[PDB]
Parts: C-alpha cells; sequence; structure tokens
C-alpha cells in the first residue's frame, strides 16, 4: 500500500543519514548474494551426507595408516579409497553449504545489541561447524534443529563474552548517558526500578525508543 | 538586572528538593493501602536534605569567607 | 568501543592528539634546578 | 524555525477579521497576513506541531495541548 506520512518521511531521513557507510557489517545482502542457491534438504538426505562425511572420514584414518605401516593394496583399490576422503570432504562442504540462510536467521534476533550482523552471522557459522562435527545417523534428528541449539549458544557465547567487537554509535552515546542518569534518580526516589513509561516521561521520547536505547546498554 | 539574594538562591533548591519528594510521594502514595498511607509515611525527607547539603557544600555562590580582616569579611 | 561506551585508542592516536608525541615537546613543561621569588633593588650591584 | 507571526495568532483562535480589525493599522502585518498559506486554527496547529515535534503522527489533540502546554499552563 500507498502510505507518506510523517513517520515515513522521518525514516527516509534516517536511511540517507545510515547509507554514508558502503561495507557496513550491518547489511547482510552482499552475503546473501555470495550465498546463492541451494535447495532445503530433507531427513533421507541429510543422514545420506552424514554418512558419506563419517565414511570419509574412517576412510581418511585408514589411508593415513597406509600411509605409513607400508602394506599398502595395489592402486587400484587405493584409487577407489582416494575417491570415497574426496567424497567425505565434498558432503561435508554441501551439508555445511544447506545451512548459511539458517544462520542468517538466526542471527537476524540478536542484531541492534552491539554486534554486527555479519560478525553474528560469523559466530553461527562457526556453530554450524561444531554442529556437523557433532551430528549423528543414529539419533535421527533433523539436522536444522539440532544445528539450531549449536548456532545459538555459540551466539550467545560470543555476546556473553567479555572481550567482543562492541561497537556502538557515535551518535546514540549522549542519550545511553542521560538515560543511566535518569534510570538512576528514578530507581533511588521510586523505590523499584523504572518501567519504560516513566522513562518516557521524563526523557521527553516515545517509549519504544527507551526500549530501544536500552538494548545497547550493558 | 536584578539580584538573586541568598534566600532566593536557597529557595530555588528547596524547590528542586521538594520536587523530587513529590515524585516520591506520586509513587508511594498508589502503591499502599489507602487505610494504611499516612502523611509521615507518604514523606521522604532525603531528596530536599541532599538538595540543600549540595548547595551548601558544592554551589559556586557558596564560599568561604574572607576572614583576611574584618572589612574583607 | 569499550565497557564505558567509549571508542579504543588506536595506535595512530599516539601522535594524532593534542597529546600526541608531535606536539610534547613544543607545549612548557616543569624543569628541574629552578626556583622563583620577589624582586627588589639592588643598586650596590655592579651591573653583571 | 520562523514562521509568520499570523501562524501563532490563527493557532491562538484568531479569525482573518480579527487580525484586521486588531492589526489592520499597519500595512506589513496585512502583507504577512494575505501572504501566509493558512487557513484556519486546526491547519495553523497543525503546522506549528510539525515544526515543534519532527517525525511524529500530528493529531488535534496533541497539537491543540501542546501549544497550551508550552506557554499557558
Amino acid at each position: 500500500d500507498f502510505v507518506w506520512d510523517e513517520e515515513e518521511s522521518e525514516a527516509l531521513r534516517q536511511a540517507r543519514k545510515d547509507a554514508e557507510l558502503t561495507a557496513s557489517a550491518d547489511s547482510v545482502r552482499a552475503y546473501l548474494k555470495q550465498i546463492g542457491k541451494v535447495a532445503l534438504l530433507n531427513a533421507e538426505e541429510e543422514v545420506e551426507l552424514a554418512k558419506r562425511i563419517e565414511a570419509g572420514l574412517y576412510a581418511t584414518q585408514k589411508l593415513a595408516e597406509l600411509a605409513e605401516k607400508g602394506e599398502k593394496l595395489p592402486v587400484q583399490q587405493r584409487r577407489d579409497m582416494q575417491w570415497i576422503c574426496r567424497d567425505g570432504d565434498r558432503a561435508k562442504n554441501h551439508l555445511l553449504e544447506a545451512n548459511l540462510r539458517l544462520v542468517v536467521s538466526l542471527a537476524k534476533r540478536y542484531t541492534g545489541r552491539g554486534m554486527a550482523f555479519l560478525d553474528l552471522i560469523q559466530e553461527g557459522n562457526l556453530g554450524l561447524i561444531r554442529a556437523v562435527e557433532k551430528f549423528d545417523y543414529t539419533k535421527g534428528y533433523k539436522f536444522s534443529t539440532y544445528a539450531t541449539w549449536w548456532i545459538r549458544q555459540a551466539i550467545t557465547r560470543a555476546m556473553a563474552d567479555q572481550a567482543r567487537t562492541i561497537r556502538i554509535p557515535v551518535h546514540m552515546v549522549e542519550v545511553i548517558n542521560k538515560l543511566g542518569r535518569i534510570q538512576r534518580e528514578l530507581l533511588q526516589d521510586l523505590g523499584r526500578e523504572p518501567t519504560p513509561e516513566e522513562l518516557a516521561k521524563e526523557m521527553d521520547i516515545t517509549p519504544e525508543k527507551v526500549l530501544e536505547i536500552q538494548q545497547y546498554a550493558r | 538586572r536584578r539580584l538573586r539574594t541568598v534566600g532566593e538562591l536557597i529557595q530555588n533548591q528547596i524547590r528542586v528538593g521538594l520536587s523530587r519528594m513529590e515524585r516520591v510521594v506520586r509513587e508511594r502514595m498508589t502503591t499502599q493501602d489507602v487505610e494504611a498511607i499516612t502523611p509521615q509515611t507518604l514523606i521522604n525527607i532525603r531528596p530536599v536534605v541532599a538538595a540543600i547539603k549540595e548547595f551548601f557544600g558544592t554551589s559556586q555562590l557558596s564560599q568561604f569567607m574572607d576572614q583576611n580582616n574584618p572589612l574583607s569579611g | 568501543t569499550g565497557p564505558g561506551n567509549r571508542p579504543l585508542k588506536s595506535l595512530s592516536d599516539l601522535l594524532k592528539g593534542k597529546q600526541g608525541r608531535f606536539r610534547q615537546n613544543l607545549l612548557g613543561k616543569r624543569v628541574d634546578y629552578s626556583g622563583r621569588s620577589v624582586i627588589v633593588v639592588g643598586p650596590q650591584l655592579k651591573l653583571h | 524555525r520562523r514562521q509568520p507571526v499570523t501562524v501563532l495568532l490563527k493557532a491562538l483562535g484568531w479569525t482573518n477579521e480579527q487580525i484586521v480589525e486588531r492589526f489592520g493599522f499597519s500595512e506589513i502585518m496585512m502583507g504577512t497576513l494575505e501572504k501566509d498559506t493558512t487557513s484556519g486554527t486546526d491547519e495553523a496547529l497543525l503546522d506549528i506541531y510539525r515544526k515543534l515535534r519532527p517525525g511524529e503522527p500530528p493529531t488535534k489533540e496533541s497539537a491543540q495541548t501542546l501549544l497550551e502546554n508550552l506557554f499557558f499552563k
């Protein structure tokens, strides 16, 4: 639909100001273009991929043993083993490719608290690497739901890590300091933690701005 | 131009402290049984005393008296 | 930015700022082996 | 930002007839009145509210009460 109220004008005013950084880490668009398109995989295909991955890992183990202790089988069989290890590597690559947009959709929930969207996406990707290393065809779960826990716990760990790339905007420090002072005063005089309505009353701003600014606090 | 003398200077800080105490009353008047609430249980004097102490301890206009000699004071 | 919501100082800031390396020598500084006192006329003194 | 003064007068409830009756003695006031793109009180109030509350949604009650809270309450 069509609306050009004052709120939309203010939103575009903000957008033009935010657009002054070209390759902003807060923008996933280039990352989405880099993902491309790979279809969502059903349970049978995912268990197939995991089976190939484990087979390739065991083939790598045996091939590493035979590369040292002699006892090498003729080259014709060694070539099939050399094929299995490559197949396992490819299976791991495909299984990771299948869930980058899952990582993105899990990361989008943590934006606005200090870390850039792409950094959260990298942490989620590493959580996904952790997931593929623990997945088990015996347990029978869908890989998406299983890896979701690993992605979210990795994102939380990075968020809850004392050393993080918190990159708060320059044009928010002053209002955050004012928020802190006013919340402190209201806590000291009201007898309890102030609800955002009281804060908005004191700061002369809409309450949802209070809830938005409070996300940057830590 | 006009002189904001000692009395008005103290009055302004009293006003600020009473403004804080007024918010205190606005809150704890609406968080207690209407039977139990009493004037003395609605009032917290600490903001007013703190404001007066702040004036007399930190305000640029409150100054150590120049006791060099009687004329200086 | 650090925990105080303030930016971290980088390598450039070592020499960029108003108290940077390039401006340290220029500003006045306190010196040892010096004193200060009120002056009076020594009319009996020689010029040296 | 600056505005024609009549934008305030209309916001306060003055009609063009009243403004002419009071300020008709001066030609610059009439020229300001006759070169103002405001029809009446509500439009003037909304125009004032836009400048006073940039980016916020304007409504009758908001502007009408805001102009009063500014100076008359």
